[PDB]
């Protein structure tokens, strides 16, 4: 049915602050997570932590990642599949790397003994003393034949020592001691001729071919967890066109049982900010040939005559995914868009240049190419801004921000720590999704009165705007607008920055 | 420990550290930032 | 692949002559392994050979056998009725009074493999001499939804035929020896199974997209596909030109997609059919949108707002039960360039009939006929007012897609004509399909249109046989050759050339 | 024998007729043609 779903950190080998610190997030993190979104990595937890936490995790898209950790035995015990939608240092679904302490002791007892299934990527297991048992599973079930041929992985004897598994384990087979806590086949001890996996031991009674790790039952509603699309309780490799074929008239029909793809679950309609294509399914982006005319209350789309009015990629996707913020080097790339087609980073390192990442110190004087963005399909973030100016400027036209994408999975407009005297926004009248974080502004007001809730449209969106100027410390600088706009706030002083107008006005300015 | 090269892999006074059991170089980031290379301010947490 | 036919479709009406009826019946079905139609067999004598029936492997519509006086009816290799039509409503297979005034007709029935009936419920009624069929227990051949709706009550009479081997489970048997007991596969399967079982364990069931049985327990073990049919496999729905790719919320390229032409599917739409984004080969493109092709393939987009007129076409939608373009809803034809679907004029219209309650045709109105410039399906003529010699309302007819034949073959059929002349002289290509032009008195010129190039498809022919003749019509007409280069033409007339000479034109050939 | 109702029901000089034996009408049709009404003419044959 529905689990708990989490982000999943991304940051691989990287120390959040302390040990201590670097533990909070791992626990404020994954605590009652049962699904992870992106990736599990567990790395420098300490000799007496609690990660029992983590019994709640059955499934990770992404990889696991579990290196430099002096704790002695992790709880990944319900992991049931790794989907592994990324991989570490590449073709690594799992990588359980150099486990010890510098007494030669870490990481012991890895009871995953329901990880039964791992899609795509290959294991890595090496310099992890104290590791026991592990060294006895048969991956050649846990993992997929295409992989296995890429997945280095030995074990070494320590100098401490584990009991044994009992004499009920299969070939040897077995996460650690417990109770049948042995590897169960469900891959191999399968019968000649079988779809994919087998509850069956060996019985020609195994499981319904869209079915990772194992099945309670042989149809399509009894499995541990589905493969691809999961359609209410069922496993679909496709999902219920809305128009079906129909062989006797050749011609098409629609299909009752037809639902939306969103993701890999199966819905019946889409959220209304994704893009609804004739298709049936949900998408983040029309064609590079085509438009975005929402028509029924419901975004869809026509396609153009070859290139279109301007379809910018946006930092981190495509031809970005490797930069983490608008600069110099190629920012060239957003000379003339008006609409962005994924997220927009603009950092602090943009404007310093990274010496790391061979890039000049962005020119100010550039950001005021972006004046022409109406759009952004995806998430807004702004950690820095030029320091002589008081406006977030190049943003003027900035009319809505879809939120298809958001940071950290939640923010969709996201202007932390600047020293801007306000926002400037003055044209934004849409944050389709997403929860808006103004914080951290030094001198910034007028903030704090925008109305959002109209600003827009979806439930659960939340509003963090703490820590900036003073409300009670603001009016003194007569930093204000509240006599000739209205009760929806504004975005600067001028009578052109209201949200809403006493007494229709024209001029995109009121007076 | 880092090379002159990754003098400047972790911003937001991260310190640079040289993994030696992994052979790498990973990035000790001061509380409040995430990410490799510390980029992003953990926006839901603290101000 | 499999021998297809057309299959009659013509319900408890007799073709001539017991005979005659025969002879045609054979000429239909010889050698048939798939009917695309319909089965029915009725009006066979005492004496008469249906032994070619044995090849028929499946029907698409129903089977209909009723009115026989002959005593053994081979169908011994039919194994699924799909059950696409249905015959008096309600039933894919009908057995109808098959007895002779003597009470003694129809005795054995072989159809010891038929294991499946997709779609409608089974008749049995006044077929004296029927024998062991009393036995079959269908709750295996019928589909659950169905036996609620499904007649049949044997009788008996002053004979009797041998009973059946011990060896046919609960007594049930369609013949004698042959072993044709009723090999059953649906009531007797493991609690637990997909659809249909080659065995009883639970692990000898085939796989949930099968008829009748399995030969193995996969999708490509399969006795006959249960929808559709991929390459030698049997699928629910097509592979997609294009699958969503659930991490990037995108939609990505065709695995191994393919696109959809009636129940097979192909890697390509044949040229004549339109071609849906979505990956199908469709006859028509439905709402308000156009029919441009493009890639040289027939797509169809929309077109801005309300767009034009749609055009239906005798035999389908508002004219399922319309024979023929007729006075009474000719109407529906008034101002539109492209008839989809099909248009019979037949000697009906013209003389009006008295059984639908329809007016006779005013000859006058098949000028309305003037603004079609294509026919999606075919076009088929017995009749055409006498005071006339040309086929004028058909002056623009500029193509012939052929998606639709008659008989399953003619996309184009001028025969019975008092006609002179064709007067085709817009026509440009007739996509697929043969023409047939014959039983035309005083048509002349025809025998020289060079069609090979009207048209474009594998295999196209053309019986233009017993018009008026070369060496006959020679005298009061025929020939064109002058202004007319060597390629032929529509008529006498100038404009009735095909090809001029030296570009000259002016609308005709001067 | 079939109603003044089913009088022109047979076309191309087909010969109606009742079938007492289902209690049905049906035609006889001319050598030639085929159709519950002989409504067309079996082009695929000769002329
Ligand atoms: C003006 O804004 C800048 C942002 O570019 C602030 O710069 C600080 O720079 C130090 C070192 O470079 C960082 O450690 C801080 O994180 C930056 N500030 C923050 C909290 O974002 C600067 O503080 C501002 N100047 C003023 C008015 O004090
Ligand atoms: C999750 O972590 C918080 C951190 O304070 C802790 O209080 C809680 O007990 C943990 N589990 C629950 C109950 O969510
Ligand atoms: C392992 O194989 C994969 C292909 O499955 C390849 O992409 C990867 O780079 C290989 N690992 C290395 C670096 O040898
Ligand atoms: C046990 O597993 C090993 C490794 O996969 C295999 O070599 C061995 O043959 C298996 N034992 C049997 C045949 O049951
Ligand atoms: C910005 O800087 C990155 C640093 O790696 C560079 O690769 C990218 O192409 C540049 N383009 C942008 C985001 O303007
Ligand atoms: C975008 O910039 C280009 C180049 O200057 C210009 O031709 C175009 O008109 C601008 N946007 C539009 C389509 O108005
Ligand atoms: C019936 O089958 C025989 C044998 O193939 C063939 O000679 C005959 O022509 C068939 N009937 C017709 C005329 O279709
Ligand atoms: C019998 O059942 C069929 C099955 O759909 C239905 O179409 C029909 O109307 C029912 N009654 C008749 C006409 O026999
Ligand atoms: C021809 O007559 C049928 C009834 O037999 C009638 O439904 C139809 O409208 C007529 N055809 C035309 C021209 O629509």
């Amino acid at each position: 049915e529905e689990k708990k779903v989490c982000q999943g950190t991304s940051n691989k080998l990287t120390q959040l602050g302390t040990f201590e610190d670097h533990f909070l997030s791992l626990q404020r993190m994954f605590n009652n997570c049962e699904v992870v979104l992106g990736n599990l990595e567990i790395t420098y937890v300490q000799r007496n932590y609690d990660l029992s936490f983590l019994k709640t995790i059955q499934e990770v898209a992404g990889y696991v990642l579990i290196a430099l950790n002096t704790v002695e035995r992790i709880p990944l015990e319900n992991l049931q599949i790794i989907r592994g939608n990324m991989y570490y240092e590449n073709s690594y679904a799992l990588a359980v790397l150099s486990n010890y302490d510098a007494n030669k002791t870490g990481l012991k007892e890895l009871p995953m003994r329901n990880l039964q299934e791992i899609l795509h990527g290959a294991v890595r297991f090496s310099n992890n003393p104290a590791l026991c048992n592990v060294e006895s599973i048969q991956w050649r079930d846990i993992v997929s034949s295409d992989f296995l041929s890429n997945m280095s992985m030995d074990f070494q004897n320590h100098l401490g020592s584990c009991q044994k598994c009992d004499p009920s384990c299969p070939n040897g087979s077995c996460w650690g001691a417990g109770e049948e806590n042995c590897q169960k086949l469900t891959k191999i001890i399968c019968a000649q001729q079988c779809s994919g996996r087998c509850r069956g031991k060996s019985p020609s009674d195994c499981c319904h071919n869209q079915c990772a790790a194992g099945c309670t039952g042989p149809r399509e509603s009894d499995c541990l967890v589905c493969r691809k699309f999961r359609d209410e309780a069922t496993c679909k490799d496709t999902c219920p066109p809305l128009m079906l074929y129909n062989p006797t008239t050749y011609q098409m029909d629609v299909n009752p049982e037809g639902k939306y793809s969103f993701g890999a679950t199966c819905v019946k309609k889409c959220p209304r900010n994704y893009v609804v294509t004739d298709h049936g399914s949900c998408v983040r982006a029309c064609g590079a040939d085509s438009y975005e005319m929402e028509e029924d209350g419901v975004r869809k789309c026509k396609k153009c005559e070859g290139p279109c009015r301007k379809v910018c990629n946006g930092i981190g996707i495509g031809e970005f995914k490797d930069s983490l913020s608008i600069n110099a080097t190629n920012i060239k790339h957003f000379k003339n868009c008006t609409s962005i087609s994924g997220d927009l980073h603009i950092l602090p390192v943009a404007f310093r240049g990274d010496s790391f990442t061979h890039t000049p110190p962005l020119d100010p004087q550039e950001l005021d190419i972006l004046k022409t963005v109406k759009e952004i399909t995806g998430f807004l973030l702004i950690q820095a801004w030029p320091e002589n100016r008081t406006d977030l400027h190049a943003f003027e036209n900035l009319e809505i921000i879809r939120g298809r994408t958001k940071q950290h999975g939640q923010f969709s407009l996201a202007v932390v720590s600047l020293n801007i005297t306000s926002l400037g926004l003055r044209s934004l009248k849409e944050i389709s999704d997403g929860d808006v974080i103004i914080s951290g502004n030094k001198n910034l007001c007028y903030a704090n009165t925008i109305n959002w809730k109209k600003l827009f449209g979806t439930s659960g969106q939340k509003t963090k705007i703490i820590s900036n100027r003073g409300e009670n410390s603001c009016k003194a600088t007569g930093q204000v607008c509240h006599a000739l706009c209205s009760p929806e706030g504004c975005w600067g002083p001028e009578p052109r920055d209201c949200v809403s107008c006493r007494n229709v006005s024209r001029g995109r300015e009121c007076v | 420990e880092c090379p002159l090269s990754h003098d400047g892999y972790c911003l937001h006074d991260g310190v640079c550290m040289y993994i030696e059991a992994l052979d790498k170089y990973a990035c000790n980031c001061v509380v409040g930032y995430i990410g490799e290379r510390c980029q992003y301010r953990d926006l839901k947490w603290w101000e």
